C-alpha cells in the first residue's frame, strides 16, 4: 500500500525481447490509423531491412521525425516503481544495462 | 500573535535602476474584487480580515502592461495592523517601494495547549 | 511458433513433476493465520465485484463480513497453494484446512 | 483556364510521380479554404480536378498523395455543391473507398454527424452509409463507436440533439442490423432526461427537449411495430430488443420516470404488445435470485401498470393476478412461522410490497371484478380477509396512502374491513430506504402536453 | 557503496533472482516471506 | 495503483550487463552535438541537450512520440565521443588485465596450464560443483605432458557436469549459493594474485614493460630495464615462424589478450553458465559513445524566484566544447602535408591533441566519478557527478526506494480519551472529510453511496467525487444538490459499452467508522509501534484521540507528540 | 482499445496450419452460427453472408 | 549466424481442382493466455467468449496471419496438474494484487490467410476509370488499379470492356498483388498481368 500503491504505481512499457523499460516508445501513424508500443533497440531502419520474402505492413511504424522502421513489436506493460527508470537511466548514463526478464514469453 | 511581512518591490532591479512596478492601480482591466481589501494607493485599508489567497498588494508591472497582486501566504487567517511606508533617502525624487504590513492572529486558547 | 510449443510443452511437464500428490500432502491440516487473513480478503475482493455468492446476506453491506461469514459455514470456493522452498507446492482447499 | 486547369493538375500528377509534391499542395490547399473564403477553388475548376483524380485514382494512393485526399474529405459543406459537381465528388468518394476502404471510416463520421441536420440534409449521407455497409460489412465495428462518440450532450444545443436523432432513425431504415447500439443511445439519453427531471424536481429547456424526442420515438414506434410488421416484420424483433434494454435499463436504476413510459405506451398500441412484454414482468417478479430491490421495483411497475394501461383485456390481466396471491397462500405458509419463528417482519419485505401492488390494481380497476353475477373475480371478498387477519398482519406493514385507499373501497364494496385493524395498530404502536423503495410507483401519472393526448386511449385518470 | 557493488554485479553478468525483501522492493515485486508463502487459485466449475 | 487496471506481464529475474555503442547508436532517438542549450526566445537548440526527440520540454511536444510533457516518457540520445575513452566505473580491472598482460605473446604471463586450471575450476562452480573443483586439483599422472595434462582435466570436469546434470545436482543455468559464490570470489582472487605476480611470461619467455596508473585514470608505460633488454634479444631467434599510453593503445592491448585468452576470461566474467554464448570482449571497460538520458531528467531549478541550470548539463556541455575543440585538432592534423608540417610541428601538434584528450577524458571521469576529476578552479566547490547524486547522504536507494514520502496519511498531536475503545482512535472531521477510500458500487450499497453522493464533499458522510466506468473522475465539488441527485442515480445504469463492461463505477467516500487505519508514533523500533485501528469520528475535535491502554505500545507520553494515521 | 480484459496477454501458434476442404469449412460455419444465436449478433449476420457466397448464392 | 529471419510464413499453400483458384481457409489450433473476469466465475467459458475471442472474428490477427473467421474446442487448462481433463471443476490463479484471474486456454481458429501470389475470384461492384473493385467470397474488399489491367483494355461511360470488345461482368479471376490489413477492413490489391 504505502511503499508503491499510495504512493507511485505506474505501468510502464517493456520490451519482452531485450527487457528494456527505456527503448520504448507510441508509434507516430499516418490519420486514421492507430498507435502502437514499439522497442527502438529491437528495430531496423526501414531502409536497412529492405536491403536484406516480402515484410508485412503491421511490421513498419514510424517516429514522429519521420523515420520508418521494421519489428520490435514485442512489448507489453509492467507494474513497476517510478524510482526504478531513473535508476536505469542513470546506469545506462554509465554505460550500463539492466534487462528484465518478463513473463509469459 | 502579531507577524510583519516586508513587501519591497525593487527586490528585481538592478541597482538605481528605473523603475518597473509601481504600487497602486493600472488602467487595464483587474477583478474588483481587489477593492474589498485594497486601497486605492494598491496598500490594504487598516483593519481588514484576510485569509490565504487574498491581495494584500497592487501594483502595476510596466514589462507586463498588467495589473498584477502580492497574495496571502498563510493558512491562518489575520487582520492588518500597521502599514508602514517605507521611503528611501538618498534625497526624495524616488517614489514608493518598500513596505511593511502587520498581520494579527487571534489565538484563543485550544486544544493540545500547554500549560 | 512451431517451437514456442515446445517450450509450452516443457513448461507444463516439468510443473506437472513437481506439484505433489493429495494423499502425499505433509504440511499443517491447520489454516495458518495467514492464510486465513488473505482468504478473507481476496474474497471480500470478489465479493465486491459481484461474484456469485453463496450465503444469506441478511443485511450486511461490509464484504468482508460476508466473506467471514462465508468462512463460517465453509462456502469459500478459493484454493491454498502451499510452496515449499523448492518451488513444489501442495494444494489445500479453504474447506478441508481446520479453521481457527 | 478550362483547358489550362486540365494542364495544371496533369502536371501536378507527373509532379508528383517525380515526388516534387507542389503542384498538388497548392491545389489541396485550395480546396481545403472555408465555404466562406472567395479564393477557395470553383465548381468548374474542381469538376475538373475531380474526373480526372477519379480516372485513375492509383496514381494518388501514395504517401505523397494522402494530402490531397485529406483535403477533400474536408471539403466544407460538400452536400452543398451543385448537381453535376456533387456527383462527381460522389463518384470519387466510392472510387476512394473501393481499392483503399480506408478512409470510409472518416467520411462515415462526418456523415454521421449530420444527423442533426433536419430530415432532408442527410439522404446522401444514409446513401452512401447505406451502400458502404452493404460492400464492407466489417465496418459496422468502428461506425458503431462513431454513433457514441458524436451522440451531442444533454447541454448541447437543442436543435444538435433533435438533428442526431433524426439522422439515427433515418440510418436506421437501411441498416436495420446495427439497430443495438442506436436503441443503446437512445436509451442511454432518455434516461439521462428521465434522471435529471426527477432530480430537479433552465428547466424549461429539458421539458421542450425531452418533449420533442420522446413524442418523436414514441410516433415512429406507432408507426414502426405495426401488425403487418409484426407477423412478417422487424417490428416484433424491434420490440423484443427495445423491451429488453428498456427492462434491463429501467429494471435497475433508482428513482425517476420519464422514460419507462415509452414502454407504457407503445405496449399499449396492441393486445400482443401488452401481453408478452407483460409475461416478461411476470417472469421479472418470482425469480428466486433477483435483487430484494429488483422484485419489489418490479411488482411497484406490475401494479402501476395494470392499473393505468387501456389497452388491456380485464381477463387476461385479473387471472395472472389471483394466481400470484395463490402464491400468496404459499408464500405466508411458507414463512409466517418464519413469522413466529426468529426475525422481523422485514424479512417479508418483498410479500407486502407485492400484496401492497395488487391491492393497488384492485382499487383503481375495482369496479371490473365484479362479474354479471354480482360475485367477486378471484373470491376477492373470501381472499382480502383471509391476508389481513394473516400473522403477517399486511396492513401494518404495507404503504401509508395504498392501504388506506384500499380500506376505503374494500369496506365499500362489503369486500374487506379494516378501521378496525388500523385502530389495533397505531395503539400497539436500512428501514428507510425500504420505505423509500415502497413509495415509488413507476406509473404514477405523467406530466406533460402531447404524450398526455397520446396515452389517453391507453390510460385511467383517477377521476 | 552502490557503484562498487553494480560494478561486481556488471562483471559478473549477475542475474538478480529478486528473492531477497530487498530485490523485491526495487523492482516493485509483492515481498516473499509471510503473505508471499502460498498461491491462490479458482475453482471452476463446467 | 488501481484495483480495476490488472497486469499481466511480471518481471521475474534482472541481468546486469554492458551497453554496446551499436546498441545506443541504434535505439538513440538524436545525436546530441550542441553545447549550447536554449536560444534567445527559450527555445530547445536543434542538436542541443533540450533537443526535443529526447522528449517534450516545457510547452513543446516531443518530436519523436508526439505527446505533451505529461504522458511522454522521454527518449535517451547519445553522444558520439570522438575518441575512446576509459569507462571509470570498470578502470581498476581493465587495469588488472593490462598489467598481467604480455605484450609480445598476448596470453597472460602466467603459465597456459595453470589458466586452464583456474578455468576448469571456475566453470565447475558454475555448477555448484564444490567438491569437484577440488578433486580437479588431485590430478597428475615440460610441453608435451603438459597438452595431456589440460586434456585430462578438461574431460574430467565435461564428465563431472553430465554426472551432476543426469542426477539431482544441477540445470543448464548453473546453481548458486553462498557457499558457491564463497568458493568462486576466492579463486578468482587467487587468480588475479598470480596474474600479477608474474614477471617474465611462462609462456614465451619475454619481459613486458611495466604499467603504472593515476588516481586519474591515465596509464603510463615504463620502457624495459638492462638486463630485461639483454634477456629478451636471446629469446629473439625462438620467436621466427616513461610515457603516457593512449586509450586506444591500451584498447588494443586487451583486444587481442581477450581472443587469446578467451576459454578462462569465460567464466572469469560468468558466475553463471553463458548460455547466449556472447563472447567476452575488451570494448566491455571501454565506451565510445554516451548516452544522454531523457530530457524530462534534466530540467532547471527554481531556487525561489531566480532559475539556475542543471548540473548534470553543465557537465554534458564541456564534454560537447572539447569534442568541437578536437574535431579541429584532427582537422589541422591531416589538413597540412607532412612535408611542410614538421618534426617540429608534429612534436607541438601532439602536444596539443594529448592535452585536449587528457582533459575531455578527466572531464568524463570527473562526472560518473568526480573524486576522479581535478578540482575546479581552486574554490567554487564541486558539481556532483552521477556518482554522487546515487550516493548523496544515505543515498537515493536508502533515501527514496527503501523510505519514500507518502500521502493521504495524516499527522497529529494526540490526546488521551477513556470514553472510546481500546481498539480504536479518535479521528478529528478535519480528517475526516478529506481522507479518500474508494468504493464500488454493488446491489448491496446503492442505498448507501447514493446518500454519500447526495451529502456531497462537505456534509459528513459524504463524497467527493465518482469514478466512471471508463475510469474518468467527476468531482462532486462545484455542484448543486440537485446536480449531485442526479449523479447518484446513474450510479448503477448498465453497461453502455462492452470493453467496460466488467466494471462498476466507484464513489470516492468520506471516512467511515467501519474503517481501519494505521496508527504509528516515531520511533518505530517493534511492531506494535505500528497498529491497526478502528476509526471513530468525532465531533468537534482537532487531535487524534487515543484511549491510554495504547501508550505502551506506542511508547506515547501525551506531552506533544504527534502521531501518524495511514490509510 | 486494447486492455488485458478484452486481449489476450499473448498468442501463440501450437502447430502448422492445416488447410481445410470446402465440406468442412461448411459444417464449421454451420454450428459456429447456430451457437452464437449486439456486436457479435451483428458479425455472425456478416458471416452468414460470406457461407452464403462460398456456396454460391446472391 | 543471425536469425531475424524467424519472420518467416511457414503456412505454404496451394490451389484448387476441379477449379483453378486458391485456398486460403486453414484451421489452426493456438493456445492463448487470457484474463478472467470476477463476474465470469461461475462461467469461466462464456467469459473467455465473451472478453477475448469473439472481438477476435472478422478481424485480422497478426499471430495467425490471416482474418479470423471463427472458432470451435475451447478448453481451459486447469492449473490443477493432477485433474483429468475430464472434470468440469478447474483451477484458475487469482493475481496478487486484483480479483482477476488469469488461465491459458486452448482453442481451434479457423483463418483467412491469402498472400500475395495467390490466385483469387471476386463479385464486380464498381467500375470507374481508375479501379475495378471486387468482393471476394462476399464479403472481403479487392481492388484492381488502372495500371494492373492489362493494356489494350479500355474503358467507357462507367464499365470496363476487355481485349476482344466484350464488357466484363460478376466474377471476375486476378492474383494477389498486396494486402493491405491497417486500415478499417481488410483490403486485397488485385492485378491482372
Ligand atoms: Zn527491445
Ligand atoms: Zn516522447
Ligand atoms: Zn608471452
Amino acid at each position: 500500500d504505502r511503499l508503491l500503491n499510495s504512493s507511485d504505481y505506474t505501468q510502464a512499457s517493456v520490451c519482452r525481447e531485450c527487457g528494456s523499460i527505456l527503448t520504448t516508445q507510441q508509434s507516430v501513424p499516418r490519420i486514421g490509423s492507430i498507435s502502437t508500443v514499439c522497442c527502438r533497440r529491437c528495430s531496423m531502419r526501414f531502409e536497412d531491412a529492405k536491403k536484406l520474402i516480402f515484410i508485412d505492413d503491421s511490421q513498419i511504424w514510424e517516429d514522429g521525425q519521420g523515420n520508418k522502421f521494421v519489428g520490435g513489436n514485442e512489448t507489453t506493460t509492467v507494474a513497476i516503481p517510478f524510482v526504478l527508470k531513473y535508476l536505469d537511466s542513470e546506469l545506462s548514463a554509465m554505460g550500463i544495462r539492466l534487462r528484465y526478464n518478463v513473463e509469459p514469453k | 500573535m502579531y507577524k510583519t511581512e516586508k513587501v519591497d518591490l525593487a527586490l528585481n532591479r538592478n541597482r538605481g535602476d528605473p523603475i518597473t512596478q509601481h504600487f497602486g492601480f493600472g488602467n487595464d482591466e483587474w477583478p474588483k474584487e481587489w477593492l474589498e481589501k485594497l486601497d486605492e494607493d494598491g496598500l490594504p485599508y487598516i483593519g481588514t480580515y484576510v485569509e490565504e489567497g487574498d491581495p494584500i498588494c497592487a501594483y502595476f508591472d510596466d514589462t507586463l502592461n498588467k495589473t498584477k497582486i502580492k497574495t496571502y501566504h498563510s493558512s491562518e487567517p489575520a487582520y492588518i495592523e500597521e502599514v508602514n511606508l517605507i521611503g528611501d533617502e538618498s534625497n526624495k525624487f524616488q517614489e514608493l517601494q518598500t513596505v511593511s504590513i502587520k498581520y494579527r492572529i487571534r489565538r484563543t486558547p485550544q486544544i493540545g495547549d500547554k500549560f | 511458433p512451431e517451437d514456442f510449443q515446445q517450450h509450452e510443452q516443457i513448461r507444463r511437464k516439468t510443473l506437472k513433476e513437481k506439484a505433489i500428490p493429495k494423499d502425499q500432502r505433509a504440511t499443517t491440516p491447520y489454516m495458518t493465520k495467514y492464510e486465513r487473513a488473505r482468504i478473507l480478503g481476496t474474497r471480500a475482493l470478489q465479493i465486491s465485484m459481484n461474484a456469485p455468492v453463496f450465503v444469506d446476506l441478511e443485511g450486511e453491506t461490509d464484504p468482508l463480513r460476508i466473506a467471514m461469514k462465508e468462512l463460517a459455514e465453509k462456502k469459500i470456493p478459493l484454493v491454498i497453494r502451499r510452496y515449499l522452498p523448492d518451488g513444489s507446492f501442495e494444494d489445500w482447499s479453504v474447506e478441508e484446512l481446520i479453521v481457527d | 483556364s478550362a483547358a489550362m486547369y486540365s494542364r495544371f493538375v496533369k502536371s501536378a500528377l507527373d509532379d508528383l510521380d517525380k515526388n516534387d509534391s507542389t503542384q498538388i499542395g497548392i491545389i489541396a490547399n485550395q480546396v481545403a479554404l472555408p465555404s466562406k473564403n472567395p479564393e477557395r477553388i470553383n465548381d468548374k475548376n474542381l469538376n475538373i480536378l475531380l474526373d480526372i483524380l477519379s480516372s485513375n485514382i492509383n496514381r494518388i494512393e501514395s504517401s505523397r498523395g494522402t494530402f490531397l485526399i485529406q483535403s477533400i474529405i474536408n471539403f466544407e459543406k460538400w452536400w452543398e455543391l451543385p448537381p453535376h459537381t456533387l456527383s462527381k465528388y460522389i463518384y470519387f468518394i466510392k472510387i476512394l473507398c473501393s481499392s483503399i476502404p480506408k478512409w470510409w471510416q472518416d467520411v462515415s463520421m462526418i456523415l454521421v454527424s449530420c444527423f442533426i441536420l433536419p430530415i432532408k440534409q442527410t439522404v446522401c449521407h444514409h446513401d452512401m452509409l447505406k451502400y458502404f455497409l452493404r460492400m464492407i460489412p466489417s465496418s459496422m465495428g468502428f461506425i458503431d463507436t462513431y454513433l457514441a462518440k458524436f451522440f451531442p450532450n444533454k447541454n448541447d444545443t437543442r436543435r444538435k440533439l433533435v438533428n442526431y436523432t433524426s439522422n439515427l432513425l433515418k440510418l436506421r431504415g437501411y441498416c436495420s442490423e446495427l439497430g443495438f447500439q442506436i436503441w443503446s443511445l437512445l436509451i442511454e439519453k432518455i434516461i439521462s432526461i428521465d434522471v435529471e427531471l426527477q432530480n430537479e424536481l433552465g428547466i424549461k429547456e429539458l421539458s421542450t427537449k425531452l418533449d420533442s424526442i420522446l413524442t418523436l420515438v414514441s410516433t415512429h414506434v406507432e408507426e414502426q411495430v405495426t401488425p403487418e410488421s409484426l407477423e412478417s416484420g422487424e417490428g416484433v424483433g424491434v420490440f423484443n430488443t427495445l423491451t429488453t434494454l428498456f427492462k434491463t435499463h429501467v429494471l435497475p436504476t433508482y428513482y425517476t420516470r420519464s422514460i419507462q413510459y415509452i414502454m407504457f405506451h407503445v405496449s399499449q398500441q396492441q393486445l400482443e404488445l401488452m401481453d408478452s412484454f407483460l409475461v416478461t414482468l411476470i417472469d421479472i417478479s418470482f425469480a428466486v435470485n433477483e435483487a430484494a430491490e429488483k422484485k419489489i421495483k418490479s411488482l411497484q411497475y406490475l401494479g402501476s401498470y395494470i392499473a393505468r394501461a387501456k389497452k388491456l383485456s380485464r381477463t387476461q390481466i385479473i387471472f395472472v393476478a389471483s394466481y400470484l396471491t395463490s402464491w400468496l397462500n404459499r408464500y405466508v405458509i411458507e414463512r409466517e412461522e418464519e413469522v413466529d419463528q426468529r426475525g422481523g417482519m422485514e424479512r417479508f419485505k418483498h410479500f407486502y410490497a407485492a400484496f401492497q401492488a395488487l391491492c393497488y390494481i384492485f382499487c383503481f380497476r375495482h369496479n371490473i371484478f365484479r362479474d354479471t353475477d354480482g360475485n367477486w373475480e378471484c373470491e376477492l371478498d373470501k381472499f382480502f380477509q383471509r391476508m389481513v387477519i394473516s400473522k403477517f398482519n399486511p396492513l401494518k406493514f404495507c404503504n401509508e396512502n395504498v392501504m388506506l385507499m384500499f380500506a376505503r373501497i374494500a369496506q365499500q364494496e362489503s369486500v374487506a374491513y379494516c378501521f378496525s385493524i388500523i385502530e389495533n395498530n397505531n395503539n400497539e404502536r436500512t428501514r428507510q430506504q425500504f420505505i423509500d423503495l415502497q413509495s415509488y410507483f413507476p406509473y404514477d401519472p405523467l406530466f406533460l402536453k402531447n404524450y398526455k393526448i397520446l396515452m389517453k386511449e391507453y390510460y385511467i385518470e383517477w377521476s | 557503496t552502490t557503484c562498487q557493488f553494480l560494478t561486481k554485479a556488471v562483471l559478473d553478468n549477475e542475474r538478480e533472482q529478486l528473492d531477497s525483501p530487498s530485490a523485491r522492493i526495487v523492482v516493485g515485486k509483492l515481498n516473499n516471506v509471510g503473505t508471499g508463502s502460498f498461491d491462490v487459485l479458482a475453482k471452476v466449475p463446467n | 495503483m488501481d484495483i480495476s487496471k490488472p497486469v499481466g506481464s511480471e518481471i521475474t529475474s534482472v541481468d546486469f550487463g554492458i551497453l554496446t555503442a551499436k546498441e545506443i547508436r541504434n535505439l538513440s532517438a538524436k545525436q546530441i552535438t550542441n553545447p549550447t542549450v536554449l536560444d534567445n526566445l527559450g527555445h530547445p537548440v536543434s542538436g542541443g541537450l533540450y533537443d526535443l526527440a529526447l522528449g517534450a520540454f516545457l510547452r513543446n511536444l516531443c518530436s519523436t512520440c508526439g505527446l505533451d510533457e505529461k504522458f511522454c516518457p522521454g527518449h535517451q540520445g547519445h553522444i558520439e565521443l570522438p575518441v575512446p575513452c576509459y569507462n571509470p566505473l570498470f578502470f581498476n580491472q581493465l587495469y588488472i588485465y593490462l598489467r598481467a598482460s604480455c605484450l609480445f605473446c598476448h596470453h597472460f604471463r602466467l603459465k597456459s596450464v595453470e589458466v586452464h586450471r583456474y578455468a576448469c575450476k571456475l566453470r565447475l562452480l558454475q555448477y555448484g560443483l564444490i567438491d569437484e573443483s577440488y578433486k580437479l586439483d588431485e590430478i597428475t599422472l615440460s610441453s608435451t605432458l603438459l597438452n595431456e595434462l589440460k586434456s585430462k582435466r578438461s574431460e574430467y570436469v565435461d564428465m563431472a557436469i553430465a554426472k551432476a546434470l543426469s542426477d539431482g545436482r544441477t540445470t543448464e543455468r548453473g546453481s548458486f549459493t553462498a557457499t558457491v559464490n564463497d568458493e568462486r570470489k576466492k579463486l578468482v582472487h587467487e587468480f588475479h594474485k598470480k596474474l600479477l605476480s608474474r614477471g617474465k611470461c611462462d609462456n614465451c619467455g619475454m619481459f613486458s614493460p611495466k604499467f603504472r596508473k593515476d588516481g586519474f585514470t591515465k596509464i603510463f608505460e615504463t620502457a624495459l630495464n638492462e638486463k630485461q633488454i639483454t634477456n629478451n634479444r636471446v629469446k629473439g631467434f625462438i620467436r621466427q615462424d616513461s610515457t603516457y599510453i593512449l586509450s586506444t593503445e591500451v584498447k588494443n592491448i586487451l583486444d587481442t589478450v581477450f581472443r587469446k585468452e578467451q576459454c578462462v576470461l569465460q567464466y572469469v566474467f560468468h558466475s553463471r553458465p553463458n548460455l547466449s554464448r556472447k563472447l567476452v570482449k575488451a570494448d566491455s571497460f571501454f565506451m565510445d559513445v554516451l548516452v544522454v538520458p531523457p530530457t524530462r531528467f534534466r530540467l532547471p531549478s527554481k531556487l525561489g524566484e531566480e532559475v539556475h541550470e542543471n548540473s548534470q548539463n553543465q557537465l554534458l556541455s564541456k564534454v560537447l566544447t572539447t569534442s568541437l575543440l578536437i574535431r579541429d585538432l584532427n582537422d589541422d592534423l591531416s589538413k597540412l602535408q607532412k612535408d611542410k608540417v614538421s618534426l617540429e610541428d608534429r612534436r607541438v601538434i601532439f602536444s596539443r591533441l594529448m592535452n585536449a584528450f587528457v582533459t575531455i577524458q578527466n572531464d568524463v571521469n570527473a562526472f560518473i566519478d568526480s573524486t576522479k576529476a581535478q578540482g575546479r578552479t581552486s574554490g567554487k566547490v564541486p558539481i556532483p557527478g552521477v556518482k554522487q547524486a546515487l550516493e548523496k547522504k544515505e543515498g537515493l536507494f536508502r533515501k527514496h526506494m527503501m523510505g519514500k514520502r507518502v500521502n493521504y496519511a495524516a499527522r497529529s498531536v494526540i490526546s488521551p480519551d477513556p470514553n472510546i475503545e481500546t481498539n480504536e482512535i479518535g479521528v478529528p472531521p478535519v480528517f475526516a472529510v478529506k481522507l479518500t477510500y474508494p468504493e464500488p458500487v454493488t446491489a448491496y450499497n446503492i442505498a448507501e453511496l447514493r446518500q454519500a453522493v447526495i451529502n456531497g464533499p462537505d456534509k459528513w458522510p459524504g463524497a467527493t467525487q465518482i469514478q466512471n466506468e471508463d475510469g474518468s473522475l467527476v468531482s462532486l465539488i462545484g455542484m448543486s444538490v440537485e446536480q449531485r441527485k442526479a449523479l447518484a442515480n446513474q450510479l448503477l445504469t448498465p453497461s453502455s459499452n462492452v470493453s467496460t463492461h466488467t466494471l462498476n463505477k466507484k464513489v470516492y467516500r468520506h471516512i467511515k467508522n467501519r474503517d481501519v487505519v494505521l496508527m504509528n508514533r516515531q520511533p518505530t523500533l517493534h511492531k506494535a509501534s505500528m497498529m491497526g485501528h478502528k476509526v471513530r469520528v468525532l465531533p468537534n475535535e482537532k487531535t487524534l484521540r487515543l484511549h491510554y491502554a495504547n501508550t505502551g505500545a506506542y511508547n506515547a507520553d501525551f506531552d506533544g507528540d504527534e502521531m501518524n494515521m495511514h490509510f | 482499445t486494447a486492455t488485458t480484459l478484452n486481449t489476450p496477454v499473448v498468442i501463440h501458434a501450437t502447430q502448422l496450419p492445416q488447410h481445410v476442404s470446402t465440406d468442412e469449412v461448411l459444417q464449421f460455419l454451420e454450428s459456429f452460427i447456430d451457437e452464437k444465436e449486439t456486436n457479435l449478433s451483428s458479425s455472425i449476420s456478416q458471416l452468414k453472408r460470406i457461407q452464403r457466397d462460398f456456396k454460391g448464392l446472391p | 549466424a543471425r536469425f531475424i529471419k524467424k519472420h518467416k510464413k511457414q503456412v505454404t499453400n496451394p490451389i484448387d481442382e476441379k477449379n483453378g483458384t486458391s485456398n486460403c481457409i486453414v484451421r489452426v489450433p493456438i493456445a492463448l493466455y487470457v484474463s478472467l473476469a470476477p463476474m465470469y466465475l461461475e462461467n469461466p467459458l462464456q467469459g473467455v467468449m465473451k472478453q477475448h475471442l469473439n472481438p477476435l472474428v472478422m478481424k485480422y490477427n497478426n499471430k495467425v496471419g490471416g482474418v479470423v473467421l471463427g472458432y470451435e474446442g475451447l478448453k481451459i487448462l486447469d492449473a490443477d496438474p493432477l485433474s483429468k481433463e475430464d472434470t468440469s471443476e478447474k483451477l484458475i490463479k487469482i493475481t496478487p494484487d486484483t480479483p482477476f484471474g488469469f488461465t491459458w486456454c486452448h482453442v481451434n481458429l479457423y483463418v483467412w490467410q491469402p498472400q500475395v501470389g495467390d490466385v483469387l475470384e471476386g463479385y464486380i461492384f464498381i467500375q470507374s476509370a481508375s479501379h475495378i473493385g471486387l468482393l471476394i467470397h462476399d464479403a472481403f474488399n479487392a481492388s484492381i488499379k488502372k495500371n494492373n489491367i492489362p493494356v489494350d483494355w479500355t474503358f467507357v461511360h462507367g464499365h470496363w470492356v476487355d481485349s476482344n470488345g466484350e464488357p466484363i461482368d460478376g466474377k471476375l479471376r486476378f492474383t494477389v498483388r498486396n494486402v493491405h490489413t491497417t486500415g478499417r477492413v481488410v483490403s486485397v490489391d488485385g492485378t491482372l498481368i
